[PDB]
């Protein structure tokens, strides 16, 4: 699971019994480099098949 | 002595002016245009989009994209630009090394893709310093 | 349409055709450097806009090529380059017809073998002498050993090479020559002008090709 | 030979003094700057 | 027709290779 | 003796070859270079330009097989 | 005489030898120019002056070809 | 006489022979020579530069062949 | 005499059907080069190492032909 | 005699028909080696070890032809 | 005589024939080869692997003609 | 006799015209093949092998080519 | 007598001339062999199940003109 | 005799020239298949039921080699 | 003599180059056939009828040799 | 004698230059054919009209093989 | 006779040499032909007409020597 939120990645890391991992954050306006930051990590993330 | 020139990105639109001259890099090629030029579509990726105003040979560097590069009515649909003077020379010099700072990393054929984008984030940034 | 010799005796029974040609077309350009420029500037002046032009475009097409140790080899790209294409000039273009020498037949320098496999060997030479200094003492012509299919090479191709650029000019002077000699055999003079301009093409393209031939064959030399 | 070779030179060394001039319009361009 | 005639210009051209050399790109 | 009667064949035979080469290659010349004066009407004098260019390396590789052809049979050394 | 003869087949294939290589020339010059046209029709002046300027090389090639051919035919030396 | 013979028919053979292929690369050679001045600016003076290079190799190339044709000709070392 | 008649074609067929070769080879070796040139304008400074070496070497390929051609006339131990 | 002719002649097809196959290919290596370089200008020395490695196996089937051209030449033990 | 002015010419057109495949082969496999290295070099270990193992298997290819050359003049059973 | 020449170079012919093909072949192959295993580094499990068995083949090829050149030179049936 | 002189050349062009389609052809077959296995690890020796069968019939091809060679040679009714 | 002689010859090249299309034919056909199977290897088993039913003619082809061949010098009818 | 072993090598040229030209278009047919079910096996029925239908149509393309070669051997109008 | 060999000879180079065209021809429109119904498996209502036909025309070329085959077969005008 | 043999070689060649052309061309026509009827079957009266009108046009190419052929051998007010 990838958090976006920084109120969602709190909530997120109190439980680890969900698997969750590179949560980002982008506040206030969805920045163009903090959208190419999560279109970044989602790709390299599904450049392997491990995530499909 | 010119093109409509619209490079677009997600939330803005960047630089909409009219140049002599187009130099942006794809994968297969660095295809110069400039006016009245045949309607192609470039699958413009990481590199610099050189343009030659008559006034100078300002730069701009653009992350990605696509141009649906026609008549005189060209609309490059880059994924993340910045005009001009916009980026800062010693900043962008540390940002490579950091750059290579990231290119070491690990992890086999997951990560490496993220290494091969700022790598090319590098590329991008070399901009600065050449302008 | 005989390139052989000029009787002129000299003990050993050298060729004068290469000889009064040679003399004629070194003169004009070692001449030309005084027609306005013989108090030069920095403002360019008369001989200084002909001659300035050229040496930094022997510049531009040597120091890519050549490499670091550029300055002592700017000479060697100039003479070759200039008494080539100037010399190819006086070979495609003086007339000599009314007044024959008795002995031989002078239209050209590299019409005769002896001219342009010497300019040859000089250029081969020359980068051996490069090699002297700019390589290991024991091993300059017959250094590079790859998993071996190399063992008698690198010096059979530049055994050559020398070769290579002398015909290189060889065949291209005398096919000027021909070009030029037999329409005229055919039929008089103002027939051939539609491919006279041909003709000139290649009188004028050889000037860039054996620059960055030779300075190609130097930029190997660096090594 | 002279003839036919040295009018199409003519009109070579004409073209070829406009090019000069055109060469000065390079190196002029320099030495003005 | 090799023997030595090639030799004995190109070290005529060699003088001249230096000597124009000098005259005209030291200046 | 038959020394006029090869030289004909040999010039013949060269005239007919001399064209083979320079012919394809005018033309996949000009073929690429109408594609880019398509894409460019612009630079179309520095088109134009590398297309007399190689267009003359041609029409003279041609009468290179053109004056051997004559000096087989006006200018012969032979006979 | 046999000379003639020969003269005359070496004619033949002369002419014949000469034009396959302007033939596939004109061929692919003309196939890129029309689809270029297609691309780009504003373009027709220098088009056509660049088209006819390759066109003019390769047909220079080919009649040089067709007149050496013919100077074998005709009043030639060595017949 | 055949010695003549098979000369002359060496020099046609060879100028064909050395004509045919240089040309055919030199086509592909302007082909990519334009595949570029659709890229005019950064294009005028290296392709030029680098092709008239070429060009003049290819050149070379059937020189190489004409010269030996010239030789067989002119200077014929045996007769 | 007749075995003179063998080394005269010998020399011609060798350097045509040599230089037919090298002659597409080099050309289609520009095929890509001056167009990656244009691609990459700036990275001339070992292109022209390593295409010009490739042209040196195959230059060294067609002058193995000429190597053999010219000896083939002049200086041959048999005739 | 005989055998002599058959030997120059074996030689002189053995030079052009031994150089004509690695000399396209050679071309077409080098042409893909400095288009490699020209998309990819942060790989220099691979591809000129690899392009070296190429011009080394395409020198060397030239020479696998030249041996036996120098063979005819200069000694052949029945010959 | 016929019999060694046969062998001769044997060798001649066995060298000739020989190594003109392998040539365009050798070639064209390190043409595509070097592109391959360009666009992946990090993997160049087993990639260069598999250009020498092909590239010595099309020597092998060649050097059949080449002992074929060989010893066919030098150690023959016939003469 | 007059079968031995007739053998020799039958020998000459069969080895070269079997070696012709086997080099264009194994081109297209290992060109393919380093291509494919460079794009896609990591599945060459059985493709190194199966690269092998096609130079096997191909090797089987040219060597049904040289069982027929020791066939021809032995002092082996008929002639 | 032309029997066997006949026979030797006989099983030399078939078995050099059906040596030449078959590699060619099994070329091609595993240059698309190793671009269809290299992209998809799937299983290799079930995507060969059409490779390797189509080499044993193209081996298959081979092996006729071979045995007819051998039916030549040896197993001569006529000589 | 002379029948016999001839026999021979136009059975070998009959098997050779009958090869040579089947060749670069089923090598079209075998690459083509494992890049179809490299799509996906869905059906397969119509793939294998197109590729045997082809290659059953492709073979009758390789039948046509030598039953024009087989019928000479087997049981030749003239002699 | 003459006439027999002229129809004998006439039969041998004709049934020779009668399977070539099919030869390579039943490979070509098939490589874009099984293209054809790999993209889509879904009209598979369809596909193999129009596919037996060309391919007997080559098949009979090569029984038009076949059947002049039935006429020349065995049933001979004139001999 | 020279009457009637010629007449065999004929028929025999005939019907071999006869299917080496249409064979590549039905090869190449089989082969687009079938990628019809590799993409679009619904126009098989004239794509059978069209397959069966136009290589019935292909065919009648080669009809016109079977002419010339058997017309000299049955009954030779002059033999 | 001393003649008509070359009139029936005549023949032969012609039918054959008639026959090439046009089949390589009848296919590729219909099979970009086939190709139009899978990229839409609405203009398919404009596809007949197109197709027919060509192939038919070839087979008209190939009666033009055809009728050569027959009018040659039958009752030519030459033989």
């Amino acid at each position: 699971i990838i958090s976006i939120g920084k109120k969602g990645n709190t909530y997120f890391i109190r439980r680890p019994e969900i698997p969750v991992d590179r949560y980002f954050d982008g506040t206030n306006l969805p920045t163009a480099k903090e959208a190419q930051a999560i279109a970044d990590d989602v790709f390299s993330l599904f450049v392997s098949e491990e995530v499909d | 002595m010119t093109l409509n020139l619209c490079v677009l990105t997600p939330n803005r639109s960047i630089w909409n002016s009219e140049v002599k001259e187009i130099i942006l890099s794809t994968n297969s090629g660095q295809i110069g245009v400039l006016p009245n030029h045949a309607p192609t579509a470039t699958a413009v990726d990481i590199g610099i989009l050189r343009i030659r105003l008559n006034d100078q040979w300002l730069t701009l560097a653009l992350m990605g994209g696509f141009a649906r590069i026609g008549n005189n009515e060209i609309t490059i649909l880059v994924n993340d630009a910045e005009r001009g003077s916009d980026i800062d020379p010693q900043e962008a010099q540390q940002t490579l090394e950091i750059a290579e700072a990231n290119l070491r990393k690990a992890e086999g054929k997951r990560q490496k893709i993220e290494a091969n984008l700022a790598l090319r984030r590098a590329r991008t940034r070399v901009e600065a310093s050449n302008t | 349409v005989g390139q052989h010799f000029y009787w002129q005796i000299g003990g050993f029974q050298i060729h004068g055709q290469v000889l009064i040609t040679s003399w004629v077309v070194i003169a004009i350009l070692l001449g030309s450097a005084a027609i306005a420029v013989r108090s030069p500037q920095t403002i360019p002046t008369g001989g200084q806009n002909f001659f300035e032009y050229v040496l930094e475009f022997i510049r531009d097409v040597s120091k890519t090529q050549i490499g670091e140790e550029y300055r002592p080899w700017v000479p060697f790209i100039g003479t070759m380059f200039l008494f080539i294409f100037v010399s190819n000039w006086s070979g495609a273009l003086l007339p000599w017809k009314i007044i024959q020498l008795p002995h031989g037949e002078l239209a050209a320098p590299t019409n005769d073998i002896n001219t342009t496999v010497a300019l040859a060997l000089l250029t081969s030479v020359a980068y051996f002498y490069a090699g002297l200094t700019k390589k290991g003492l024991g091993y300059f012509g017959k250094y590079i050993q790859p998993t071996p299919i190399l063992l008698p090479i690198n010096i059979l191709e530049d055994f050559t090479k020398p070769l290579s650029l002398s015909f290189r000019l060889f065949g291209n002077i005398l096919a000027d020559e021909l070009v030029v000699v037999v329409l005229v055999s055919l039929v008089p003079l103002v027939v051939p002008i539609p491919v006279m301009f041909l003709g000139l093409f290649t009188s004028g393209i050889q000037a860039l090709i054996f620059a960055t031939l030779a300075a190609a064959y130097i930029g190997e030399s660096l090594e | 030979n002279l003839i036919n070779l040295s009018v199409v030179l003519g009109v070579l060394i004409f073209f070829g003094k406009g090019v000069l001039s055109d060469l000065l319009d390079n190196r002029k361009q320099r030495i003005l700057n | 027709d090799f023997n030595l005639t090639l030799p004995i210009i190109m070290a005529e051209f060699l003088f001249l290779m230096f000597a124009l050399d000098k005259i005209y790109y030291t200046p | 003796p038959l020394i006029a009667a090869a030289s004909v064949i040999a010039a013949g035979l060269a005239v007919g070859l001399a064209s083979i080469g320079p012919g394809v290659g005018q033309g996949t010349a000009a073929g690429q270079a109408v594609e880019g004066i398509a894409r460019q009407p612009e630079a179309e004098g520095k088109i134009r330009g590398t297309l007399l260019l190689s267009l003359a390396f041609m029409e003279a590789l041609t009468i290179y097989g053109l004056v051997v052809a004559l000096a087989l049979l006006f200018a012969n050394p032979f006979v």
